[PDB]
RNA sequence: AGCCAGGAUGUUGGCUUAGAAGCAGCCAUCAUUUAAAGAAAGCGUAAUAGCUCACUGGUCGAGUCGGCCUGCGCGGAAGA
């Protein structure tokens, strides 16, 4: 698998986009952009609910390609 | 290095040498665990 | 010539860090004792120079072996870049076509005043070598004043006619005021660009930046320090005019009917910030006067004339800037002035809710005399942003206290409200209530009810056992991102309460309110901590819990 | 001592002020007014008539 | 004991919604994948990431480890 590229366990609630304020450093200390994080927030999280409070699996590579693979509320 | 009269572990890096009958306590890590005769 | 010194290294740092895309045109020959020269990467020459120092005469040289390798390498690079911006001469790469010398010599300084790439050169100006050659390429390689488009701009009426400022010795008189500096022998030297048109030695100029009409007494040039008259002011140059006083800096000269093609570009922002006090206020006045000419030539610096303290404010930009600042006054400006320190903006609050303090006045000895008797619950009003600081209401039901004493006893109170007798300070965020009363006739007269409530107010006052209240002003940084904590950290300490903190492009703006009292100087510190790579901006948040140590402390 | 005649002010202790004569004949002692919109001074706000003296500018209107 | 190994999922588990995410504490102090692993002993963090350890696989080849009771010693321990 993936190791420590970028590996941070994150998303309480998933119901809403564009975290700037509140998320930030939390994946961002390491390499991640805020306005396309929220993108590709929908790109996916918003097929299976927008409001519940989802965790998701936070994957990035050295190949500024990152993305994720959601899960239920936990 | 601190002379206190009664010498203590203070980590795990913290060792008892009893080199020329003083006692005393090093530390691989911390160089502040470093104190002499107690 | 020093030691540890790296061409190459730096070639990557201006990349690694400013991302110029470096054209090392130059390189040199040897390392800290073994620098001889450079090699010419246009002709693929080297040089090797005279003596080591004094640069008497060049020596016109070859690539010695021990480079050639490389030069070569970079060469075949450096001709890469010689077109990556133009298909015409990108087949000539494409085809490896031997471009002409003089002419790829033009075709980066197509790039760079295009603005992309830079000349990367090295030299010993202490051994006298590398600059020369550095010098020849301030020439094949740099612009002029025809070689940079004609600035747009505006003219003065509201569509501002965007218009062109063409040096050429016909288009109309313009030209821009870039510094100001009163020299002590002669006068006022102000500095200007001459951008468009001419004129001989006085001119009467219209100063279309702030709708001025001037003259033009000497028209000087300095050499470094010493006084060159001249007489037509020639288009695209540079000189000190003379005699002047409206033109404050950054101001745009233009006599013919052709309007500024104005430009703003000072707006620093003055982070230091400290007080300071001339002694025997005799001194004060010059002091008033010798700033005011002084902050006046030189822009990012302030001067505030503060409305709580009534303190003579320094505003500069660094640690440094104020010191030279005040170090000219002493000197050149005779003025000693003492440095101190900002004040505060303290203000008085009643913690707890009183509930009957009665405020008595009765004096009579006969004659005519006063009497007055209110009672009063001053209660912790929200610290809200409701203009009513404090909160009244009239209580009064059975008709105990005669209309015309509600403004005399209200004033009672509001005027005591301003001196907040527990420090001194104003007061804020009072529930004050008047719910009853008694009037005595005639003897009651509107001034014994000022007065009766004010001292009313006291005891509910002291009653209270109030507390202060800092101001709280809040702060936004940045530190790109390797100092994260450590700026947190030193925040923490200031007494400062943490509120939020982001990642963005290269950078970390952190969020936090800090009590101001402990911003003294704050911005010297922060760089020290950055390796002066961060910056900030603070302004006021809101008036928050006092310590209670220095509460103890801040009493005089 | 001076009188600062008008409405209200906003001068403490160090405005540099220009002085002329005119006993108020009210408050002893004074003999001098202050010229509003003077060297330190501001001129008053909306005075509308007699704004010549006060400093008070022709109106934008 | 050293030498090669590992040391997991829900799980960021609430709240004082800044945030204390195994590592400030309160609360609980679970159940599963289980050669083993605590929802944690310590270093590292605004809050994370990070580095090891308990426990457990093998190797290796024999004793090893923690308290209690006392004998006699060392340190504590510098003056004209």
């Amino acid at each position: 698998a993936k190791k420590v590229q970028a590996y941070v366990k994150l998303q309480v609630a998933a119901g809403m986009a564009n975290p700037s304020p509140p998320v930030g450093p939390a994946l961002g200390q390491q390499g991640v952009n805020i306005m396309e994080f929220c993108k590709a927030f929908n790109a996916k999280t918003d097929s299976i609910e927008k409001g519940l409070p989802i965790p998701v699996v936070i994957t990035v590579y050295a190949d500024r390609s990152f993305t994720f693979v959601t899960k239920t509320p936990p | 290095m601190k002379v206190r009269a009664s010498v203590k572990k203070l980590c795990r890096n913290c060792k008892i040498v009893k080199r020329d009958g003083v006692i005393r306590v090093i530390c691989s890590a911390e160089p502040k665990h470093k104190q002499r005769q107690g | 010539d020093r030691m540890g010194a790296n061409f190459l290294k730096v070639v990557n740092q201006i990349k690694t860090r400013l991302g110029a895309n470096p054209v090392p045109l130059q390189l040199a020959i040897g390392a800290e004792e073994h620098f001889t020269g450079v090699v010419d990467l246009v002709k693929m020459k080297a040089i090797n120079w005279n003596d080591a120092d004094q640069g008497v005469t060049f020596e016109y040289e070859d690539i010695p072996a021990d480079m050639v390798e490389l030069a070569n390498e970079w060469h075949q690079n450096l001709i890469e870049s010689a077109a990556e911006a133009s298909e015409e001469l990108m087949e000539k790469y494409l085809g490896g076509e031997e471009l002409t010398e003089a002419e790829i010599k033009g075709a980066l300084r197509q790039r760079v005043l295009n603005n992309e790439i830079i000349l990367v050169t090295c030299g010993s100006a202490f051994k006298n070598k590398g600059v020369q050659a550095m010098l020849d390429a301030v020439i094949d390689y740099l612009p002029s004043p025809v070689d940079v488009p004609a600035i747009n701009g505006i003219l003065d009426d509201g569509k501002d006619t965007p218009a062109e400022r063409h040096a050429s010795d016909d288009e109309p008189f313009s030209a821009l005021a870039f510094k100001i500096a009163t020299d002590p022998f002669v006068g006022n030297l102000t500095f200007f660009r001459v951008y468009s048109g001419v004129v001989n030695s006085g001119d009467t100029v219209l100063n279309s930046v702030k709708a001025a009409r001037e003259r033009f007494g000497r028209i000087v040039q300095m050499h470094a320090n010493k006084r060159e008259e001249i007489k037509e002011v020639r288009a695209g140059d540079i000189a000190a005019a003379i005699g002047l006083k409206d033109v404050t800096t950054g101001d745009t000269l233009c006599d013919p009917d052709a309007p500024i093609i104005l430009e703003r570009m000072e707006f620093p922002e003055p982070v230091i910030s400290i007080a300071v006090e001339p002694k025997t206020k005799a001194d004060q006045e010059k002091m008033g006067l010798a700033l005011g000419r002084l902050a006046k030539e030189d822009p990012s610096f302030r001067v505030w004339t503060d409305e709580e303290s009534n303190q003579t404010i320094i505003a500069g930009m660094g640690e440094l800037h104020l010191d030279i600042i005040v170090d000219r006054m002493k000197r050149e400006f005779n003025v000693e002035a003492n440095v101190g320190k900002p004040q505060v903006a303290y203000r008085e609050t009643i913690r707890q809710k009183v509930t009957d303090v009665e405020g008595k006045h009765a004096k009579q000895s006969g004659g005519r005399g006063q009497y007055g008797h209110v009672v009063i619950d001053m209660y912790p009003l929200e610290p809200g942003s409701n203009p009513k600081g404090y909160e009244f209401i009239n209580d009064i039901k059975g008709g105990v206290i005669p209309g015309e004493y509600i403004p005399a006893v209200d004033k009672g109170i509001q005027e005591q409200l301003k001196a907040g007798p527990l420090a001194g300070y104003p007061v804020v965020d009072m529930g004050i209530r008047l719910h009853f009363g008694s009037y005595h006739d005639v003897d009651s007269s509107e001034l014994a009810f000022k007065l009766a409530a004010s001292i009313a107010f006291k005891e509910g006052f002291k009653k209270a056992k109030p507390v202060l209240l800092e101001p709280i002003m809040k702060v936004e940084v940045e530190t790109p991102e390797e100092n994260t904590g450590d700026v947190i950290g030193d925040l923490s300490r200031r007494r400062g309460m943490l509120k939020g903190q982001e990642s963005e492009v290269t950078g970390v703006k952190i969020h936090a309110e800090v009590p101001l009292s402990e911003m003294f100087g704050y911005a010297t510190q922060l760089r020290s901590l950055t390796k002066g790579r961060a910056s900030y901006t603070m302004e006021f948040l809101k008036y928050d819990e006092a310590p209670s140590n220095v509460a103890q402390a801040v009493i005089e | 001592t001076s009188y600062i005649g008008g409405e209200g002010h906003n001068l403490q202790e160090h405005s540099v002020i220009l002085i002329r004569g005119g006993r108020v004949k009210d408050l002893p002692g004074v003999r001098y007014h202050t010229v509003r919109g003077a060297l330190d001074c501001s001129g008053v706000k909306d005075r509308k008539q007699a704004r010549s003296k006060y400093g008070v500018k022709r109106p934008k209107a």
